[PDB]
């Protein structure tokens, strides 16, 4: 959910002038929203401590 | 809607293109290879017909689309390395040819350069 929300905010002569033109339409975005990776890191924060919480009832038995 | 979809805007933008860039190859080479039919070394007065605007524009867009996601110097090899290697569908070569001229930015001497090597 942390990668596929990020590739959300990732999408937000005659032939020589149309081909130039797509390739800046896909000029790779090299780029994502700090605040946005944030907010998921909080999220994902949250379910490790169960996991970590869960693996400790484990390796003790 | 099938080149609609190739045109990697939706996928390109999604995709990273290492395993996108073999996938267009390979296209590329199985639209070439792919039923090598018109074979005849005549097939002179044919190149007339295989002209850019009586090429259909879906292929033209096709060719434009494999070119944008791609390189030049990369395709010119490969194109050197398929007609060496193995038949071809003489249609698509030529119109081919004939699109990478124009839309390539001056390909048309990298082109005699395994013109000439050939």
């Amino acid at each position: 959910s942390l990668s596929s929300a990020i590739a959300k905010h990732e999408s937000n002569p005659y032939r020589k002038e149309l081909q130039r033109e797509k390739k800046k339409m896909l000029q790779t975005n090299l780029k994502v929203s700090g605040a946005l990776y944030r907010e998921i890191t909080l999220k994902v924060a949250e379910v490790q401590l169960k996991s970590d919480f869960a693996a400790q009832k484990l390796s003790n038995l | 809607c099938w080149f609609g979809v190739f045109s990697g805007h939706t996928l390109g933008s999604v995709i990273s293109t290492d395993p996108l860039k073999r996938f267009f190859s390979h296209t590329l080479t199985q639209i070439l290879t792919h039923s090598p039919v018109l074979k005849a070394s005549d097939a002179v007065q044919m190149q007339r017909e295989w002209s850019f605007a009586r090429t259909h524009p879906l292929l033209t867009s096709l060719y434009r689309r494999l070119f944008v996601m791609l390189s030049a110097e990369e395709l010119v090899g490969h194109l050197q390395e398929v007609l060496e290697t193995q038949e071809v569908h003489w249609q698509r070569v030529l119109s081919f040819v004939s699109a990478l001229v124009v839309c390539f930015p001056e390909a048309q001497q990298l082109l005699e350069d395994w013109v000439a090597r050939l």
